[PDB]
């Protein structure tokens, strides 16, 4: 045990490779260390402009996904042609090629039987890479039913970004300038996406920053803010409204983004209308309108009768925030917004954005920074041959664009996915049967709610295929398991993140010599199934491959599967490393580059780019939505029916121009209150990386880094008035029932809950996934899992599957 | 010299980042955290707060698990760091009861025992921890990080104490603390305390510092600034 001389120390001298860490949806540039071919440290990648060195603490239980002894090493087939949660499904080890033939011979069938459309592409995770899998792969098949996962996660968030300022998509919030934060659920230094970035610099910002955390529950974020306010959920919309009502009565909206009465006198009068022609916007539409139709009456006494929030708060915030213009951002969760009504209180929430001109602004927010990053590969459709064509026209199997799905991506009717749905187009064989399905990094029975629904609809699919790296709750239901190569650390890929006025592009490598016997999911396996399709007669896709994706500097298609994995990252890359990027931020002078560095950041965001050019159907931030009527006017025009038809089809209470404008929905419940008393506030652990940390020790170690949880235990968290209410102490053993389900963890009593409500991580519960996730493997889970308490329940304008605000439950002791 | 942190309870998140970098530095048996935390609520709701506050080591000025043990393995260095001679402790635990911070762990169990299991949930389908092991080349953890053997066991025995080094051996290679280069806001700063220009010197003296248990006094030279949360407003 002496300590080595010099020459032999080891500390310091391994190789950092930089990758891209994928636990959320901030996919942070990072580097390994790598020392005797293992993956020993993970870090921020120095060279990101987003996040730097900083990382949120989920880049460590990275090695223990890599590492993970639950990991599969071989494809396999199950030999119990039952399918179930109650069915063994007897997996045996296959090769790929055989594993790939069987898939590939269930596809060929359903071309030679003109039904190509009843093959289905699942996507959870992803990369940048994804468009041949997911698009083109499905496509040249014949199927339009190429399923992301996006309704199950914030599609209702970009709801009021879209439909107020044309960004169907995410901003980046600008802490380091802002002097007024106001988050509706959103808890940026353990999840949200850019935790390492919002981390670095929350503390730091409550010293020009005041900060208000509206979420039912004590957050990390809440715990490091001025002012906790414990909402019910469901209520939000009613504090941001009146927010907006005390700032018109006030005279304290951002004039030089809104614009001002003609005859400079304030003409908003709590309660009474105004005359449109009195008031000049700038670069807003509607204001007025705005107020007419609704905000003049929602005042801060009847927000606190909603709410009990006190008036004399909700005005103190409302004229703060007038102060601080444009210097505030206003956040929404998906806690606030993924509600069966919870467009409006995306709109809602947002509408306070421009309201005080923080849109674009220093101190706001704002879409990220423009990148030239390739996201598509070439247009298939001279691949195309008439089954295919015929087939990519079927309806969607999740019955996006019907009369109560309109599903308004982007202002399109049936434009967005709605993946929760899915599962009941296939048990209902509505809008027809799927018999092959390919899935990949995704586990649907777990992560959208009331997953049953996909026990049931997997164990009524004739062949399903699962790309994952873990035996998870969906592969139970695969007739074919292809095991991926771990996307951190055995990938090619491209990802980007926002944040800190920039955006970035980083890279995904192999650190790591491949462990098993494993297949990287977007490039090689569909790779491998496209010569596979080849060999068997039908060879569209291998044709596109090998015509379309070629090297960027050689024009040559890949030679093999590694050298293709690569060749999808070069390809989408090239305008970065390849042509000078100079315009747009860095210049990178070769792909060797490029993979050293890791990242390319752009350059800063320029501070009111957008102002006067939204993409709005009025090109102004838009108070009155003539967008939204836009694309409600389509989806009832196609469906010959009224708007307000198409609102009470799906069970909005908006009529008439409440359709259009930031206004109060009472939140949608389901279930009678005397049976079922408590509310669920669902919440996400900051040590889950995603649904996957579930089977990594060292999650369980320091789980209660989430305010309120215990170390090595699932808990739900109860006020002490309502553990006493309902008999509960500290580590009981629980059952919670809903109207839907039930689970059962522990109790812990925490006074930062909302009485009323129970608050409780997402994240175990697993049954499957392995041996540490779970208790027995395949039967008995560890923990509760959330889903199976929250009913089936969409935003039916924007598709999103609702987690919260809805969801009734008891609990008793076990 | 005398080397100690700071850390900045307002830059502090409560992530636990620290801790599992230290897991990650220090090949830690499972349920042994060098770095771990003590968590706080406070008031009956509304009124609610909650701190987390980061410890470790405190490599005290008047040590007195140093001054209690019998072999002489727990000692100082001319660092100011307590560090163990791991080859001599006999595990008699009598620094446990002397160090006031139960920041000592005991190696009662085998580390990384749970890598010798070769079950399978799914037979010759997925691997398992010992075929993990196999396939790596790892003697104890596919996770076992070899730099910690320049000056310490990189896997302890059994029958061993054990806690934070101050990440001696990356300090021997000008090198930071792992739960220092591990955390977002850079809230940990060390330096040497002796010298009054260095970062934690003014730090000290530009903010309150707090120390936990001052009255044990071991003299600890991890310094808190600051505050985790702010007073309410409204
Ligand atoms: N640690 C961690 N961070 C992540 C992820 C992860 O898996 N783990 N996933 C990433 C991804 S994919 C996503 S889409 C984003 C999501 O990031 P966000 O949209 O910011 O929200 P969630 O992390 O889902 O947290 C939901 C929060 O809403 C609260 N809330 C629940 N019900 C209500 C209500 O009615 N009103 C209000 N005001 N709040 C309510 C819960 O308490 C919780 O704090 O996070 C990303 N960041
Ligand atoms: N109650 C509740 N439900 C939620 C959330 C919540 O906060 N509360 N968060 C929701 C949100 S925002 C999201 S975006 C969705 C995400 O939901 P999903 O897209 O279903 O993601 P996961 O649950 O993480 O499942 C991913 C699966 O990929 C497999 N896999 C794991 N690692 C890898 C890899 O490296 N490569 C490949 N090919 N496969 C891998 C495993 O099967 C894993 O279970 O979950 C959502 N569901
Ligand atoms: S888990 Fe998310 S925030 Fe944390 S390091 Fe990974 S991508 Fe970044
Ligand atoms: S890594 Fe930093 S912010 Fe996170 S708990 Fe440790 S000291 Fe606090
Ligand atoms: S904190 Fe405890 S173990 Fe560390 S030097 Fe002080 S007395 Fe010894
Ligand atoms: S357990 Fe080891 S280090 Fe501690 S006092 Fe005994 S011999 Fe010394
Ligand atoms: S200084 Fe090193 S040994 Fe001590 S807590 Fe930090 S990482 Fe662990
Ligand atoms: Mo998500």
């Amino acid at each position: 045990g002496a300590e080595l001389p010099a020459p032999l120390r080891r500390t310091g001298v391994g190789e950092w490779l930089a990758t891209t860490c994928q636990g959320c949806t901030s996919w942070c540039a990072k580097q390994i260390y790598v020392m005797d071919g293992r993956a020993l440290k993970v870090r921020g990648n120095p060279n990101s402009g987003v996040h730097g060195m900083s990382s949120c603490p989920r880049q460590h239980l990275s090695l223990q996904q890599v590492y993970d002894p639950d990991r599969l090493r071989t494809p396999m087939m199950r030999t119990n042609p039952k399918k179930g949660r109650d069915q063994d499904p007897k997996f045996v080890p296959i090769s790929w090629d055989k594993a790939l033939d069987m898939l590939a011979d269930k596809i060929i069938a359903l071309r030679v039987a003109n039904e190509p459309h009843k093959y289905a592409l699942l996507r959870g995770r992803y990369s940048h890479i994804n468009d041949l899998l997911y698009k083109k792969m499905t496509n040249l098949i014949g199927s339009p039913n190429n399923i992301s996962h996006s309704s199950v996660c914030a599609e209702a968030h970009k709801m009021g970004p879209y439909y107020l300022d044309g960004n169907w998509g995410y901003n980046q919030y600008d802490v380091k300038n802002a002097k007024f934060i106001l988050s509706f659920g959103a808890d940026p230094i353990a999840s949200n996406r850019q935790v390492s970035f919002y981390s670095q610099t929350w503390g730091d910002s409550l010293d020009h920053a005041k900060v208000v955390v509206v979420d039912p529950r004590l957050s990390a974020s809440a715990a490091k803010a001025h002012k906790w306010i414990p909402i019910e959920p469901g209520q939000d919309s009613v504090l941001a409204l009146a927010i907006a009502h005390v700032a018109l009565v006030e005279g304290v909206w951002h004039k030089p983004f809104v614009g001002d009465f003609i005859e400079g006198k304030n003409l908003f009068k709590a309660g009474k209308t105004v005359s449109v022609e009195s008031f000049k916007e700038t670069h807003t539409y509607g204001l007025v309108e705005w107020w007419n139709q609704a905000l003049k009456d929602y005042t801060p006494e009847w927000a606190s009768k909603i709410t009990g929030i006190d008036p004399k708060t909700i005005i103190a915030i409302a004229k703060d925030m007038g102060a601080a213009a444009p210097a505030v951002q206003v956040w929404t969760s998906r806690g606030a917004v993924m509600q069966a009504r919870g467009t409006y209180t995306s709109i809602s929430c947002h509408a306070l954005n421009g309201l005080f001109g923080g849109i674009d602004s220093k101190g706001g927010l704002f879409p990220g920074n423009k990148t030239p990053l390739l996201k598509e590969y070439p247009e298939a459709k001279a691949y195309m041959d008439e089954i295919a064509a015929k087939g990519v026209k079927k309806e969607k199997i999740d019955q996006r664009g019907r009369l109560e799905f309109p599903a308004l991506a982007k202002g399109k009717s049936g434009g967005g996915v709605i993946t929760a749905n899915a599962a009941n187009g296939i048990r209902n064989q509505d809008p027809y049967e799927i018999k092959v399905m390919l899935a990949y990094f995704n586990n649907f029975n777990f992560s959208n709610p009331e997953g049953q629904r996909w026990d049931e609809a997997l164990s009524k699919v004739d062949f399903m295929a699962h790309i994952t790296t873990n035996v998870s709750e969906f592969s139970w239901f695969a007739d074919v398991l292809l095991p991926s190569s771990h996307h951190m650390f055995e990938k090619w890929g491209v990802l980007d993140s926002i944040g800190n006025g920039v955006a970035q592009i980083s890279i995904q490598q192999p650190s790591i010599k491949r462990l098993w016997d494993t297949r990287i999911d977007e490039s090689e396996i569909p790779y491998m199934l496209a010569k596979k399709l080849a060999d068997k007669g039908f060879d569209a896709p291998w044709r596109y491959i090998n015509e379309q994706i070629v090297d960027p500097e050689t024009g040559k298609p890949a030679a093999d599967e590694a050298e293709f994995a690569k060749l999808m990252v070069r390809y989408l890359t090239a305008p970065l490393w390849k042509e000078d990027a100079s315009k747009y931020g860095d210049k990178l002078s070769s792909w060797d580059e490029f993979v050293q560095k890791g990242v390319w950041n752009s350059s800063p965001y320029k501070l009111e780019a957008r102002w006067g050019k939204f993409k709005t159907e009025t090109t102004k931030f838009e108070f009155y939505s003539k967008t939204l009527e836009k694309a409600l006017q389509s989806h009832a025009d196609k469906h010959k029916v009224s708007i307000d038809e198409v609102m009470k089809a799906c069970d909005y209470q908006a009529r008439g121009h409440l359709a259009f404008i930031p206004h109060y929905e009472e939140p949608y419940r389901f279930g009678d209150e005397s049976e079922f008393p408590l509310l669920l506030v669902d919440q996400k652990s900051r040590l889950n990386k995603e649904g996957r940390t579930a089977n990594s020790p060292w999650y369980y170690e320091f789980k209660d880094v989430d305010p309120g949880d215990v170390a090595n235990e699932d808990v739900a968290k109860f006020n002490p008035i309502d553990g006493k209410k309902f008999g509960l102490k500290d580590g009981d053993e629980i059952r919670i029932t809903s109207p839907v389900g039930m689970l059962t963890c522990k109790a812990k009593l925490w006074e930062g809950v909302r009485p009323g409500t129970v608050a409780k991580c997402f994240g175990q519960g697993h049954w499957a996934y392995g041996r540490y996730a779970s208790a027995k493997f395949g039967v008995t889970p560890r923990g509760g899992s959330n889903n199976d308490l929250i009913a089936d329940r969409y935003d039916r304008l924007s598709g999103a599957s609702a987690f919260y605000g809805h969801i009734r439950v008891r609990v008793e002791k076990v | 010299m005398r080397l100690g942190m700071v850390i900045d309870l307002q830059k502090c998140v409560g992530c636990g980042g620290c801790s599992l970098a230290c897991k990650t530095e220090n090949n830690t048996n499972d349920g042994i955290h060098w770095s771990h935390h003590i968590a706080t609520t406070e008031g009956t709701f509304p009124d609610v707060k909650y701190t987390y506050i980061p410890t470790l080591c405190n490599h005290c000025d008047d040590a007195p698990c140093v001054k209690v043990c019998p072999t002489g393995a727990m000692h100082k260095d001319k660092r100011g760091l307590t560090l163990q001679n791991n080859d001599e402790c006999i595990g008699c635990k009598k620094c446990m009861n002397a160090c006031p911070y139960g920041v000592i762990s005991f190696n009662a169990a085998t580390p990384h025992r749970r890598w010798q299991d070769d079950s399978e949930v799914v037979a010759n389908g997925t691997v398992s921890p010992l075929m993990l092991l196999k396939r790596t080349g790892a003697t104890a953890t596919p996770n076992e990080n070899p730099e910690r053997g320049d000056t310490y066991p990189m896997i302890r025995p059994k029958r061993t104490t054990e806690k934070c080094t101050f990440c001696d051996h990356r300090l021997d290679k000008g090198l930071n603390p792992a739960c220092v280069d591990a955390c977002p806001s850079e809230a940990r700063v060390i330096g040497d305390l002796d010298d009054p220009q260095s970062k934690v010197s003014q730090l000290i003296k530009l903010h309150k510092p707090m120390q936990l248990k001052p009255e044990a006094g071991t003299g600890p030279r991890v310094f808190y600034i600051r505050s985790f949360g702010v007073k309410t407003a409204y």
